[PDB]
DNA sequence: CGCTCTGCTCCTTCTCCTTCCTCTCGATGGCTATGAGATCAACTAG
RNA sequence: AUCGAGAGGA
DNA sequence: CTAGTTGATCTCATATTTCATTCCTACTCAGGAGAAGGAGCAGAGCG
């Protein structure tokens, strides 16, 4: 019920000025705030304290205070997060980087 | 002159409109205290303008001061900002020769052309009365 | 000692070599690179068992440049010494403090410390062999050595050959 | 000119992964380091003139890798080391498939 | 798992761009060209021409979140972009 | 040289003191850096990152260019708490059996069984702490839940556990029967924690052990983290780190002195706090406790934390967003004679920004000529990069007229026509605000955009400035052109309505043009026709013929609209005659009704702009924007339109 | 052990002599591919012809390697090499322990025990005794 | 602050929406899988109107007089009239429309008949007429069998998903539920005959476009929806607002709590 | 029904906190002692 | 050269 | 291949006579919200 009620709440905010945002973008936002099983605020003490990578988590509001926890708990980063790959200067797994390109040798030999 | 930018007669510049002087003053220090520190400016061996006045003096400590002033001419190029007395502010979109500009029957040719759209959306009626 | 193992090498191909001849080009590159190779975990690489049946499994082009990366597997025959083993070797060169004997693809330093105490250096011998005891060791004579561990070096891999034991003596 | 935080957020939205990297790597901070695969710490001794590598503590002379990261990143990890935090960087995922 | 590949056979804009950029990179590297050169010196436009009649010798690898992937040969891709 | 790979996973953890001892390449003993130029062998020695012109860097050579430093070693006289782990240490000790090495509570209690079953280590620890902390005793015999009469002889100590409290950099525990807690005691307790307890606490066997939460040795970051400073006339002014650590050496060296010499216990106690204090400030100069480390100049010590926390830290101010190159910034100005995807770039910039073109048969001759031009003629290059990396500079060389290029060499070619670039107006609020344009080079010092593209940028010509970025490869160019090109953004995902349109004069002018009353003479038509590059050389038959060939406005405008377009918009008054002349209606690119206005060429969803994109693709709709502009503007120029005070008078 | 084909293959402790035989086999395979593009003395010449024709002769270290192994191989007649395989492997002997016995000279179990510390503690000397004389006689045949 | 929360939400090749950890936020992006740049405000005819008005525009009867199709409409006239076989087909599809009408009016309680949807059908219809100057003054060569069969055939080829499995195929049925409801509304036999006197050449060409155009609106896998959604909300925000900061920050203590009782 | 025990509710502490660019000014970065005497090594010449 | 304070524009 | 004088380097001495102090203007921002910890209380089980 909250997810539907919440979206209605945001719609009143956007519709106040008359501007119209496609239902998708609002729909996604409210959902992310209610997948965890509760109205996870997007503040420092809400969303941030999730199970995502520390490197993603650190860059937002508290950097060292998380890194200590990651070290203390021997935390691991899978380096799938976009921000985790920008920090290390690697192609993020997005857009043109959400796959790989391989050579079709059999076609290459055929092409001759 | 679509947005706040404007068109400015090119000849009106050639006759001096909004020509400006730019004076820049440089300061140089001889050296630090005499405690085994020495330095000078006697042409040691191995912006845009012309020097105006070279001022040589010493502070109360007797340390040689050199102040250089270089002046240069600022002529309105494309994009140089201008503004009326009513908050209507815009840059020079482009400059036209005198003949290319529209002219009244009496031979007057505008120095500056602005856009009507600046007026209604900004509520600057006073700028109209002044004109 | 000698073993058969399937080893994987990640080779790179410059984009210009992406012609039809690329498959055999990679074949040639792998052949010329694997041959005569050294590794601590396996020792020396001698040859590639099952030369045909080349495993390419598709190449991946690096995002930075068009060069293609191929993780080529291959069955290979290698040599791997072990501690406390029995080896029959040959002497390549003689030394005052031991010998530089060759164990197949392995060069073993037969130090004087591990020779029998009755074996002594003979300067007058040509080659300068050890001839003060029964275990006569020289370039032209055969030798058996014992490997008391292996020593890894960047340039190559060597080990220790011992003669002070009831076995693995001269010849 | 600065490539601010919101300026990459546009690139991510556009899905231009390859370009985003170029701005962050080739434009500035391109840097090659060496890492011990036994312990993912920038402790390798890269004797390039001798073509020799080693990790004192691991005594490893066969497991080494070149890794490209922004110089700021190298600088980041080093401070993390300064406070005892060991950002071990490994080139292989624990879970294969 | 070439059998029952669940990804659409339409070539997404993202990989359109990636293949075009890749092939242009190779062409600039003096790689073999699979089509006639009509004086069109631009490597990128050469790449688009190659993609026009499916001469690109590349296969995409679409990673599902699980980790498994599908090998789609650009030939079978339905370029509609 | 060595194999290349790309990072796949990052594992954090705490340095083991043994590991620190192993990795360090030199022990630090002297707080002094120098004599005159030589450096103390026990500090900042060549065994760390060498300074410029010194090819040693601990026998690494490579100077200081491509070889970082290597960490050092300081052996603290006594163990010292780590600031960040004070809170956790307090939490951990409250659960341990207080000199027994076991947990105050065990799985024999059902509550622990629930907690021990938690998958998440972090939450697992929290619940344990909430429950264990209340346990004030570590009795040996614990009654069994299965058999109340049976007790489990668990607690080795069997005694009580005091109420620990946080006090600055030290812990005090009130005993239920009160004293300061010694750092060493904690090490002793932690050493006795079983591996089983670690996991129940969330720690790791090989990456995070509790005893590693107490500092017994400190790594010394190499010079690159605290670079050598020569900001004055040969004055040092070394970073805070170098000075801050030296204090620890002074404090550490002093500490070892009192204990060795007479051991004035009372005296040692205070100095210990100083050693701990300096470490704490060096680790973090921001704590709840009042003590604030101050530099000799009086400025607070810029701790390691301060180099990361908040914006301008190494994370946000240097990694998430960083300075870059190959980018230019200047002021903008409109130009109707310039298509959407184009942009004017001053020659004075295109002479500076360069692209690394590769030498190939397709372009060897062209590149050959640019080198001949040199770095001052716009169509020229600034460098030739040979295979070996010899960046030949044409500015300081006559070799431009002498070099023969070789395949595979790279040329630092200038920016030329059609080279994609990337605009960005700060703040880059949303996706449209960054787009890719083709390049046209103009002879004046300001950027030129088409008019309609200002709205997505939210830009203006009242002095606004924009930023330009240049791709540096044949690939990144493709990514921009095929993903970020202006035409592909005509339809905005924000609201499904096109983000662009006709604005300013070209909107006011077009309305006047398409009135039912506007009639255009033959002569003024021929010029208008020639201004549409789409025009096929065919003159439409004038609406009026006999008295004089006299074209209506809608005829001329409709020449620019592509064929095969069919739009139909009806308002309340539109009745297939439109006496009010409202509505809109087109057939095969031929207007029949209406006054072309915002609701047909504006940002409306059903407008003409939106329709064309789908029928002919973005590349075609882009050409539409210019063609309409080139028609209306030319007409408005010759019909004029102004405002005045009288208009406002009723 | 495990191969790169996903097959849990036992540690292939290939005997020196049979390893050299496999080396000749692989060299002949390379010979056939390139066209498509026994006593100590007899085997020593064949390896040089094979090795020389498979490469440019620059791998001299492996050239000397093959002759030395050829100079010390214990079971050369490949048909009779097949005999010594089951004599050790069919008895449950470890492949590692099989390798040196099939690549070294021994006559009595105690000498094998003396040479091999591993066998000194858990080998059935009765099996060693029977095999060694058969192999010792077999060794003499070469 | 809003971008970081949705920084790394992308559409994977299985059309599902996941963050970095793989948590499934949305099984189908936007609950329809259509890219937001191929949507238009289209009117849903089957919702509004009185019951009779809806029936008149849609009901077709070859046996009675109230809804007798005019024979001149098709090249086949009386031959069609009286045929029960085709009459049954009309009975089926008409029943579907009534179900759709009662279904749609449940989804949109307010009764508003305009919503964003993919592929602007009308332009396709209008474009078809001008494509080869459809002459409205002559009987069409279509047949009721041609029309109804074409509509069903088109539906099955609107593949958002591809999973042959039962679970996926059920979702593929739900994904295009609303769009197909619209499709039947504006492809009814009566209107396809009376309002749009289309020919077989026209009708066949039209469907081939609906098939193609719809597949273009499919959201492209790899999209960075999370960032795009956050920006599309951030931009209008900077143009109430304390309320917005009051929401994203949950801030249990609200400003003006209030009920609304019916 | 008091005793006790425990958890529940309440009531004070106790923390932490914000796009890009351009210029000028200016303070500042800092404290540490004398060279002499004697012996060994380094350079040159026979 | 670095910090700090300031004066702005987009 | 040694010995010559002279630069380089190590060690210490006299050591004066020598620093803790002058506080100080001054004052309001800006508060809100969320975690954490203790304290008291009321009721549930126990004696
Ligand atoms: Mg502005
Ligand atoms: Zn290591
Ligand atoms: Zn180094
Ligand atoms: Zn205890």
């Amino acid at each position: 019920a909250g997810r539907a009620a919440l979206y209605k709440e945001v719609y009143n905010v956007i519709a106040s000025d008359g501007s119209y945002v496609n239902y998708r973008h609002m729909a996604l936002l409210v959902d992310v705030m209610t997948t965890q099983g509760g109205l996870t605020s997007v503040t420092r003490h809400g969303f941030n304290r999730s199970n995502t990578g520390a490197l993603m988590r650190c860059s937002f509001e508290e950097t060292v205070e998380i890194l200590f926890e990651a070290g203390a708990s021997a935390e691991l980063d899978d380096c799938r997060g976009v921000s985790e790959n920008v920090i290390l200067g690697q192609m993020a797994p997005i857009g043109t980087g959400a796959f790989d390109v391989m050579i079709d040798e059999e076609s290459l030999v055929k092409y001759m | 002159n679509q947005e706040d930018s404007m068109i400015m007669n090119q000849s009106s510049i050639d006759r001096g409109l909004f020509r400006s002087l730019f004076f820049r003053s440089y300061m140089d220090q001889e050296k630090k205290y005499g405690m085994s520190i020495t330095e000078t400016f006697e042409k040691p061996q191995r912006e845009n303008g012309i020097v105006d006045q070279v001022l040589v003096t010493t502070n109360q400590d007797g340390l040689k001061f050199v102040k250089v002033r270089v002046r240069t001419t600022k002529i309105p190029q494309i994009g140089d900002k201008f503004a009326s007395r009513h908050g209507q502010k815009g840059t020079i979109g482009i400059t036209y020769r005198r003949e290319d500009m529209p002219f009244t029957a009496e031979g007057i040719v505008p120095d500056l052309i602005i856009n009507p759209h600046a007026i209604p959306s900004r509520m600057t009626v006073a700028h109209l009365i002044e004109c | 000692m000698f073993f058969i193992k399937d080893l994987s090498l990640n080779i790179t191909l410059h984009p210009s070599f992406f012609g039809p001849r690329m498959k055999q080009y990679l074949k040639t590159k792998l052949l010329e690179e694997v041959e005569g190779s050294c590794t601590g975990k396996f020792g020396y690489i001698l040859c590639v068992l099952d030369y045909d049946n080349i495993d390419i499994q598709r190449g991946r082009i690096l995002p930075t440049d068009g060069s293609a990366e191929f993780n080529v597997k291959y069955r290979a025959v290698v040599f791997k010494p072990f501690k406390g083993e029995v080896v029959d070797g040959t002497v390549v060169s003689c030394s005052q403090h031991g010998f530089e004997v060759q164990v197949g693809p392995m060069k073993v330093f037969v130090t004087k410390h591990l020779m029998p105490q009755d074996l002594t250096f003979n300067a007058g011998s040509n080659p300068p062999s050890y001839q003060s005891s029964e275990d006569v060791i020289t370039i032209k004579s055969r030798i058996r050595v014992k490997i008391e561990g292996c020593i890894s070096q960047v340039s190559s891999i060597h080990a220790i050959g011992s003669i002070k034991e009831d076995y693995l003596g001269a010849i | 000119l600065r490539f601010g935080e919101m300026e990459r957020d546009c690139m991510i939205a556009h899905g231009a992964a390859s370009f985003l990297k170029e701005r962050l790597m080739e434009a500035s901070d391109a840097f090659r380091v060496h890492i011990c695969g036994i312990c993912g710490l920038m402790t390798v001794i890269a004797k390039l003139n001798h073509n020799q590598f080693e990790c004192k503590g691991c005594d490893n002379k066969i497991d080494i890798y070149q890794i490209h990261i922004p110089y700021a990143a190298k600088l980041l990890f080093q401070e993390l080391m300064a406070m005892n935090i060991t950002p071990r960087l490994y080139t292989d995922r624990s879970r294969d498939f | 798992p070439k059998d029952q590949r669940a990804t659409t056979p339409y070539m997404t804009k993202y990989e359109r761009a990636r293949i075009l950029g890749t092939r242009a990179l190779q062409i600039s590297m003096n790689a073999p060209v699979f089509v006639d050169l009509e004086g069109e010196t631009d490597p990128l436009r050469i790449a688009m021409k190659e993609l026009a009649e499916k001469k690109i010798p590349l296969v995409i690898r679409r990673y599902l979140p699980d980790g498994s992937f599908e090998d789609w040969s650009v030939e079978e891709l339905i370029v509609d972009l | 040289s060595a194999p290349l790979r790309t990072v796949k996973e990052v594992q954090f953890g705490l340095f083991s003191p043994e590991e620190v001892r192993a990795i360090s390449v030199a022990k630090i003993r002297f707080p002094e850096t120098m004599q005159t130029r030589a450096k103390i062998g026990g500090l900042n020695d060549p065994r760390l990152g060498s300074i410029d012109r010194n090819l040693k860097c601990q026998t690494c050579q490579e100077g200081m260019n491509e070889c970082p430093g290597h960490f050092g070693h300081i052996d603290l006289a006594k163990p010292v708490f780590h600031v960040g782990f004070i809170a956790k240490i307090k939490k951990v000790c409250e659960c341990v059996c207080m000199h027994c090495g076991k947990l105050l509570l065990d799985e024999h209690n059902e509550l622990m069984r629930q907690a021990l079953a938690i998958k998440d280590s972090k939450k697992r620890f929290a619940a344990i702490w909430t429950l264990c902390k209340t346990k004030m005793v570590c009795e040996t015999d614990v009654p069994s839940e299965d058999d109340p009469t049976q007790l489990v002889s668990r607690g080795g100590c069997g005694n009580t556990q005091p109420t620990i409290r946080k006090d600055g950099l030290k812990l005090v525990g009130s005993w239920k029967k009160l004293r300061v807690l010694s750092t060493e005691e904690i090490l002793n307790i932690f050493k006795h924690i079983s591996v089983k307890d670690f996991t129940s606490l969330g720690f790791n066997e090989v990456f995070s052990r509790p005893e590693w939460m107490i500092l017994t040795c400190l790594p010394v970051p190499p010079p690159p983290v605290r670079p050598s400073i020569s900001f004055n006339e040969s004055q040092r002014g070394e970073d805070d780190l170098t000075f801050k650590l030296a204090d620890i050496l002074k404090a550490n060296i002093s500490l070892e002195t009192l204990e060795h010499n007479g051991a004035p216990h009372h005296a040692i106690e205070e100095a210990e706090s100083l050693l701990q204090f300096h470490v704490a400030t060096y680790m973090d100069n921001d704590i709840a406790g009042q003590p604030q480390a101050l530099q000799k100049s009086g400025r607070p010590v810029k701790s390691i934390r301060a180099r990361l926390k908040g914006k301008e830290g190494r994370i946000r101010g240097n990694l998430m967003g960083k300075r870059v190159d190959f980018s230019a910034r200047t002021v903008i100005s409109g130009d109707p004679n310039l298509e959407l995807d184009q942009v004017g770039v001053p020659k004075s910039i295109a002479k500076t920004l360069t692209y690394p073109e590769v030498v190939t048969p397709y372009n060897i001759d062209r590149l050959t000529q640019l080198v001949r031009n040199g770095p001052n003629e716009h169509p020229g290059a600034k460098y030739v990069i040979r295979d070996s990396g010899d960046r030949i500079d044409l500015r300081y060389s006559k070799r431009a007229g002498d070099i023969q290029l070789q395949y595979g060499w790279k040329v630092e070619r200038h920016i030329m026509d059609n080279d994609p670039v990337l605009f960005n107006r700060q703040p880059s609020l949303h996706k449209m605000s960054m787009m890719a344009h083709r390049v046209k080079v103009i002879p004046y010092s300001t950027f030129r955009l088409n008019l309609s593209v200002t709205s997505p940028y939210n830009a203006d010509f009242d002095g606004d400035e924009m930023n330009l970025h240049v791709p540096q490869s044949e690939e990144t160019r493709a990514e921009l052109s095929q993903l970020c090109a202006v035409p592909l953004q005509i339809v905005s995902p924000q609201s499904n309505k096109p983000c662009m349109g006709i604005v300013q004069d070209t909107l006011c002018g077009i309305r006047k043009l398409t009135l039912r009353d506007t009639f255009i003479e033959l002569d003024q038509v021929l010029n208008m026709l020639y201004w549409v590059p789409d025009w096929d050389g065919v003159i439409p038959t004038p609406a009026i013929i006999k008295p004089k060939p006299l074209w209506s406005g809608k005829q001329i405008l409709s020449v620019a609209i592509p064929n095969g377009i069919h739009l139909q918009r009806f308002d309340e008054g539109t009745t297939l005659l439109s006496p009010k002349d409202n509505g809109m209606l087109i057939i095969d690119g031929q207007i029949i009704f209406g006054v072309v206005e915002k609701k047909t060429v504006g940002s409306s969803n059903g407008g003409l702009i939106h329709v064309v994109t789908r029928e002919k693709g973005p590349q075609v709709c882009a050409k539409l924007f210019g063609n309409i502009q080139k028609v209306v503007n030319f007409w408005l120029l010759h019909n004029g339109f102004s405002t005045g005070i009288g208009d406002t008078i009723a | 052990q495990i191969n790169h084909q996903g097959e849990e293959e036992e540690l292939i402790a290939l005997n020196l002599s049979e390893a050299r035989l496999v080396i000749k086999e692989a060299l002949v395979e390379r010979r056939r591919a390139f066209k498509r593009s026994e006593t100590r003395e007899k085997e020593l010449e064949s390896i040089d012809v094979l090795l020389e024709q498979t490469t440019g002769g620059n791998n001299k270290d492996l050239k000397n390697t093959m002759q030395y192994l050829t100079n010390f191989s214990r079971f050369r007649d490949q048909e009779t090499v097949g005999a010594v395989i089951q004599l050790l492997k069919s008895t449950g002997l470890h492949p590692f322990e099989v390798a040196q016995l099939g690549s070294l000279a021994c006559d009595t179990a105690d000498e094998a025990k003396t040479l091999i510390p591993s066998l000194n503690n858990k080998i059935s000397d009765d099996e060693l005794e029977r095999i060694l004389k058969e192999l010792s006689n077999l060794e003499t045949l070469y | 602050r809003l971008v970081k929360a949705l920084e790394d939400i992308m559409v994977h090749y299985d059309n599902t929406t996941r963050n970095s950890l793989g948590n499934v936020i949305q099984f189908i992006y936007g609950e329809d899988g259509m890219d937001a740049a191929h949507i238009e405000k289209q009117s849903l005819d089957t919702i509004g109107g009185s019951d009779a008005a809806f029936e008149k525009r849609y009901r077709v009867d070859l046996l009675n007089t109230d809804h007798t199709l005019d024979p001149s409409l098709l090249e086949s006239g009386s031959e069609i009239l009286g045929d029960l076989k085709l009459q049954v087909l009309l009975d089926e599809e008409y029943k579907q429309l009534v179900k759709d009408r009662k279904f749609l009016r449940e989804v949109f309680v307010d009764g508003e008949a305009n919503w964003p949807l993919p592929v602007n059908i009308r332009r396709i219809i209008q474009n078809a007429q001008q494509t080869f100057h459809i002459d409205h003054t002559k009987p069409s060569d279509l047949t009721i069998k041609d029309i109804v069969l074409g509509v069903k055939d088109l539906q099955e080829n609107l593949l958002v998903l591809r999973g042959k499995n039962e679970i996926i195929q059920n979702a593929q049925r739900d994904a295009v539920t609303l769009f197909c409801c619209l499709l039947r509304s504006r492809l009814a036999t009566r209107r396809v005959l009376q309002e749009y006197r289309l020919t077989k050449q026209a009708f066949d060409w039209v469907l081939s476009n609906i098939e193609a155009q719809f597949l273009r609106s499919v959201v492209h896998p790899g999209e960075m929806v999370g960032v795009l959604a956050a920006q599309s909300i951030g931009e209008p925000a900077t143009q109430g607002v304390p309320r917005l900061k009051e929401i994203l920050n949950v801030a249990k203590n609200m400003k003006t709590p209030s009920l609304t009782v019916y």
